[PDB]
């Protein structure tokens, strides 16, 4: 089974680097 | 060919063996234009050292094998490194090879003098079309493997 | 593999329908028994100019020259000069440019170059006012040939622009299913290298055959002299009916020969208008053609056409014969409603053509 | 059992035609995406997406 | 079969590709050029502006 | 030997160089 | 439905590897398809006929 | 029903009635071949470029 990796489930997508 | 706005994607891999855990979809387009030729070009960049220098002038040497290159490139932009402009002035006679430059400003020995010049590059007629139905088992068609 | 055509018939019109279709043709046989056979100068010039503003294109022409393969490319257009050979003027290269010229990658900018009127093709005049119209009616919003120098025969001399900026996707669906009313009568009676008088008398000629008519009549007076005036003497008219309405124009033109009377040939000319008037119904005998192709390149829809039983003759039947075999349409005609007339409606469904050239 | 294209009356004026697309294929879902109107995507609610 | 053949010219053409991907680039791809690297006079014949 | 390599390359570059015009 | 209606007897001559004919019926979809012989169409994974 | 001719033979003996054969219209752009400029990026999710 190939399942969803965390990219994929949260779709954060392009976001800047956050302290 | 097909019409302008035909949406498209890409996949690398299209077989069960290969396929792993990564996406298989690779890229995404829009087909602009079809044509025949094109054009695309590739920067070629020929590099020099100098080894005699007077104030602007200056005397480079390894940009070219023959005197016979340096006639067809005369009066081309160089710059160095530092970003000195500079121009191919005339070939010296011996050695071959060897030319002659005038720098917006006096160059020193350190610096490398570098010709920019673009090259022709061609589109390889290469066409693989997918016949998965046509085989055994419909799910393992291969074609031309990725460099790596 | 390849459909095959017979003879030099229709070489403008196989080409051009071949260039639309993008289906490859070959045309064999051409002038096989005449003593001099295969292709003449002129129709090698025409295939000068197809490979000039189309690319990707492969022409052979056999060793006896009485064969053709052609293979269509993409309409390309540009910025080109062609020298038109005398054998025929300018007009018999410009009219195929008019089909093409609306779905190119690039405005077509043509300069052609030799004579500019002939007893056997169009003029200056009926493209001008005769045909560019009813491309006009078609979608072409932007089209004009401009007259730089006129070229009388046998010398010519004449030098004529051809600038089509409207590029377009396939031609507009037609629906007339009537007789456009006619409002005016217009005309451009032309001479080069020769006295006033001959324009005046031409003019006077046309106006008494049109003057039973409840219309009006004005013929424009083109005097050419001096160095744009050609290498020759020669002179002729183009007289104009048109229809405000819907803007249809009927037309009819011929050019005079060393010792004819002016007054005769703007008779004659006259003449001949209320002719292509009374066997025409919505379009005439000489743009019927340039009508019945832009319908069939029109979007998958069924356009409507009144033509009359005067123009199906010979030349309409071959016409749609070629379009059959390059295009595989039929055109279906079916009678009016009305019993004042004989006329019936031509129904035509298009292909889909598409301007795939263009750059969006 | 059912293979290929199954054809149906669904109601007075309207008919489907049901298609099973190989999961192991991705060949396949390219064309069937392509002729597909309707998409019935199963999804394994305790495994996820 | 017909097909066979076409796979044939296609194996064929893969490993000309495979090998030309894998062997080192031509002179003229390989961005920095000085005279010793590449052969003498090759700019001569070669189109570049 | 090798100044007939020479005048082979100079024959070369002149059939390219007539070529070009 | 798919239906090969190559006569057997040139299946034995010339053997199996020989080119066959198959008729192939469905309901069509999108445009109207051309009635007159010869269109061009392509089958996905097999080509264009 | 469509009947074509010169079918590649591995279509008739490999046919899995599972796997969908579809037969799409080409338009005259279609047959022709040569270069396609696109505009093309790399899939947001794709690992590599």
């Amino acid at each position: 089974k190939r399942a969803i990796n965390y990219q994929i489930l949260k779709n954060k997508g392009l976001t800047p680097k956050r302290n | 060919l097909c019409s302008p706005n035909t949406p498209f994607c890409g996949v690398q891999i299209v077989a069960n063996s290969d396929t792993g855990n990564g996406f298989r979809i690779a890229a995404t387009g829009i087909v602009e234009e079809i044509d025949v030729n094109i054009e695309i070009v590739k920067k070629l960049k020929l590099v020099g050292f100098p080894y005699k220098i007077f104030k602007n002038t200056a005397f480079i040497k390894d940009m070219f094998s023959s005197a016979m290159e340096v006639a067809r490139f005369e009066g081309a932009q160089i710059k160095t490194v530092s970003g000195i402009r500079g121009e191919i002035k005339r070939a010296l006679s011996k050695p071959e090879g060897h030319y002659r430059a005038a720098f917006e400003d006096k160059i020193l020995m350190s610096d490398i003098v570098i010709l920019r010049s673009w090259y022709p590059v061609r589109v390889k007629k290469f066409y693989n079309p997918v016949t998965s139905l046509l085989l055994k088992e419909k799910t393992e068609w291969k074609g031309l493997r990725l460099t790596g | 593999k390849y459909t095959t055509f017979q003879g030099s018939q229709n070489f403008r019109l196989r080409i051009v329908l071949a260039t639309l279709s993008g289906k490859p043709i070959k045309i064999e046989k051409i002038r096989s028994g005449d003593l001099n056979p295969g292709l003449k100068d002129y129709e090698v010039s025409f295939l000068r100019l197809i490979e000039s503003v189309t690319n990707g294109s492969v022409i052979e022409i056999s060793y006896t020259g009485t064969t053709v393969i052609y293979r269509p490319g993409i309409i390309v257009g540009g910025a080109s000069t062609h020298i038109c050979p005398s054998s025929k003027p300018v007009g018999y290269f410009v009219e195929p440019m008019l089909y093409l010229a609306p779905f190119s990658k690039k405005k077509f900018s043509i300069l052609f170059k030799g004579i500019t009127a002939s007893h056997n093709d169009a003029g200056i005049e009926a493209i001008k006012w005769g045909l560019m119209p009813v491309m006009e009616k078609f979608g072409v919003r932007e089209c004009a040939l401009h007259t730089l120098k006129r070229g009388s025969p046998p010398l010519g001399g004449g030098e004529v622009h051809l600038v089509v900026d409207s590029l377009i996707a396939q031609p507009i669906t037609m629906h007339e299913i009537d007789r456009p009313i006619i409002s005016s009568i217009t005309g451009v009676a032309y001479s080069t290298r020769v006295s006033p008088s001959l324009v005046n008398r031409m003019i006077d000629g046309a106006k008494k055959v049109l003057k039973n008519l409840q219309c009006e009549v004005n013929i424009t007076a083109d005097v050419w002299r001096g160095e744009n005036s050609g290498k020759s003497p020669g002179w002729g008219i183009t007289l104009v009916a048109q229809s405000k309405q819907k803007g249809w124009s009927y037309f009819a033109e011929d050019i005079g020969d060393a010792g004819s009377i002016p007054e005769e040939l703007g008779e004659k000319v006259a003449c001949q208008l209320l002719e292509e008037i009374s066997k025409s119904a919505a379009v005439g005998r000489n743009q019927l053609p340039l009508a019945i192709v832009y319908m069939v390149i029109g979007k998958e829809d069924i356009g409507r056409l009144r033509i009359n039983k005067e123009q199906i003759d010979e030349r309409f039947i071959i016409l749609l014969r070629d379009i059959k075999k390059i295009f595989n349409t039929e055109v279906f005609l079916k009678p009016v409603d009305e019993a004042d007339n004989e006329d019936m409606i031509a129904t035509i469904k298009g292909i889909g053509f598409t301007n795939t050239s263009k750059k969006i | 059992d059912i293979q290929g294209p199954i054809t149906v009356v669904s109601g007075k004026h309207r008919r489907l035609t049901f298609l099973e697309c190989p999961a192991d294929d991705l060949n396949a879902m390219i064309d069937i995406a392509k002729i597909a109107d309707l998409v019935l995507l199963l999804i394994d609610g305790n495994f996820g997406f | 079969s017909s097909f066979e053949k076409q796979q044939i010219e296609i194996r064929k053409q893969i490993e000309q590709l495979e090998n030309e991907a894998v062997a080192e680039k031509k002179w003229s791809l390989k961005g920095e050029v000085k005279a010793k690297d590449r052969p003498e006079d090759a700019l001569l014949t070669e189109e570049l502006e | 030997t090798l100044a007939n390599n020479v005048e082979s390359k100079l024959r070369d570059d002149l059939e390219r160089l007539k070529k070009i015009r | 439905r798919f239906t090969d209606l190559t006569h057997p007897e040139l299946i034995e001559t010339q053997g199996l590897q020989i080119d066959r004919k198959v008729a192939i019926y469905g309901y069509l979809h999108g445009t109207p398809l051309p009635s007159a012989p010869g269109t061009r169409v392509h089958i996905a994974g097999v080509g264009d006929f | 029903r469509i009947v074509f001719e010169k079918v590649p033979m591995e279509f008739v003996k490999n046919f899995n009635p599972k796997f969908p054969i579809v037969m799409g219209g080409l338009l005259p752009t279609e047959i022709k071949f040569g270069i396609v400029k696109a505009r093309l990026r790399r899939h947001r999710w794709h690992k590599k470029i």
